[PDB]
């Protein structure tokens, strides 16, 4: 099987843009089509992420799940070549991303809209008067942390604690990320579906576990319990006044675990990469699409 | 247990909001008709 | 392609107890040719038991059905998502399989002495998906109901929690479970912290739900269902507190978000195997990684 997409630039390319693109060899890039040759429009995440002030991250996710994925291997003047990522093949994906997230041994990678700025992960192509930006590829737990930090800033916007939320923290370094103000109707639709999920959670949640944790806060102190500050919440008081019954609890848990799988799939936006055998000395990982 | 919505359009489902499941009410015209018909009712009492 | 993994290390009782299990699976440490003894299944993670790290180790590292056992070597084949395989249900908690039912692999919850071979080797439990989520619910609520009656014996009765958790039922197969009647408090058991995760997310779900519903209703109308599903919960958990420290509420929301995502990925049953043609005559099942 031959996976080689040559993208002919419609104009030339200066040496500074060539030297800037040549540093980003091995980084994941999306494509418009899956065909043999393509033009430069549609390449990268730049067609949905215009040169504006306002971002929208969930629309870039809806782009990224829609489009295909490719890795940048050869860039020349007037033409640069890409290697597609089709499910079923196994690829060597190098860690050539500037906010250096250290990768786990046989963990799971995850592509991402550029959360650390437009100017950070981009190449300015004045010659073809377009912009190619590069989607971030970070491991899946830190990706979940970034996604939930974005949603938490989306919900806390009508309240205000900012730098305690607007900066991700990793063992390599803690990083700031760009915080928009409104995701339009799509981020609010994602919050709508997650609001449905959360409200139906607080409908069907069991009561014996609250009766566990109310006495348990009074019994034990833990790092799972320090955030309550040794104060049982009042909802635990005004729900635990009822009795305990195991039959309705098993009826409740048969919908709890039924809904939590779909809630887990409400965070699988953006395609996911399953990696293996990442060497920390060559910064590449034998990885394939999940 | 009701819920409040601005708009929709044209379902097959019977219990589903729409523009065709919207009652065409005018408060001004009905109130004037009422106020005038009340006057007519008042004038109806004093013929007997 | 070549697929064998020859691990080098037995005697007649070891020969017997390994030859009983010539169709079961176990995880590895690497996808390479020759391995040591320690890199075999679940030795370094089950000796204090804890379900979350065992699930992380089972989903992280690869898997391998073993084929033959010599006096000194164990010729085994790793399973890759490319081609298909054949496995057997030769496990000490015996669950009868069925055709085209998804098979899961969970870490052994029914005792270390049940699923092991003492020379060490620990095989993970292989059992179908609805029985998997059923026994997971029935050990979670068993831990909660045992801990509350070790806290307060008047809350529930020990016989009342045992008529519905001492047995599972799928497709008429009415199985039974081995429950630890003496778990011992302050954790220190298997499934001792997953219930401690479940109670924290159940506790923090109302504080998330009120903040999330009130945060979205001023986003006037994206859909009906931000305000349609406000009627379905009880009104007691609706108007609970509405005044708290924004940093403390932020930490509570973030803690419940990460404990929700980890528990949601865990309640997704793990590395799911998809069988095709089970035959209870030969006790074999044609499966593949899915």
């Amino acid at each position: 099987m031959d996976l080689k997409v040559v993208v002919s630039l419609s104009s030339r390319l200066y040496t500074d843009e060539i030297a800037k693109m040549q540093q980003r060899i091995g980084c994941i890039l999306p494509l418009a089509s899956t065909h043999g040759t393509q033009n430069v429009q549609g390449l990268g995440l730049g067609q949905v992420y215009s040169l504006e002030t306002v971002p929208d991250y969930v629309s870039m996710y809806n782009y990224l799940s829609d489009c295909t994925l490719a890795v940048l291997d050869e860039v020349s003047v007037d033409s640069l070549i890409l290697t597609k990522i089709v499910p079923g093949q196994t690829y060597a994906i190098k860690n050539k991303y500037q906010p250096f997230f250290q990768w786990h041994g046989t963990g799971s990678l995850s592509v991402m809209p550029p959360v650390f700025g437009r100017e950070h992960a981009t190449v300015k192509l004045e010659s073809n008067d377009v912009d190619i930006v590069f989607p971030m590829v970070l491991p899946t737990p830190i990706a979940e942390e970034v996604l939930q930090k974005i949603l938490l800033f989306n919900v806390y916007s009508r309240v205000v604690v900012h730098m305690h939320l607007g900066s991700v923290s990793y063992l390599g370094h803690h990083y700031e990320l760009a915080l928009p103000e409104v995701p339009g109707p799509l981020g609010l639709a994602l919050l709508d579906n997650l609001s449905l999920y959360f409200c139906i959670m607080v409908t069907l949640l069991p009561r014996a576990s609250m009766r566990l944790v109310r006495g348990l806060i009074r019994h034990e102190h833990h790092d799972l319990l320090n955030l309550f500050q040794e104060m049982v919440p009042d909802e635990i008081a005004r729900i635990d006044l009822d009795d305990l019954s195991v039959a309705d609890d098993l009826s409740r848990m048969r919908v709890m675990m039924t809904y939590l799988q779909s809630l887990a799939s409400l965070f699988n936006l953006g395609p996911r990469l399953a990696t293996a055998a990442y060497s920390q000395e060559t910064l590449t990982a034998t990885c394939w699409l999940r | 247990d009701p819920a409040r919505l601005p708009r929709d359009t044209g379902p097959e489902l019977m219990w589903a909001p729409s523009l065709r499941n919207s009652l065409r009410v005018s408060p001004e015209a009905l109130e004037l008709a009422e106020r005038e018909a009340e006057r007519a009712r008042s004038e109806r009492w004093d013929r007997c």
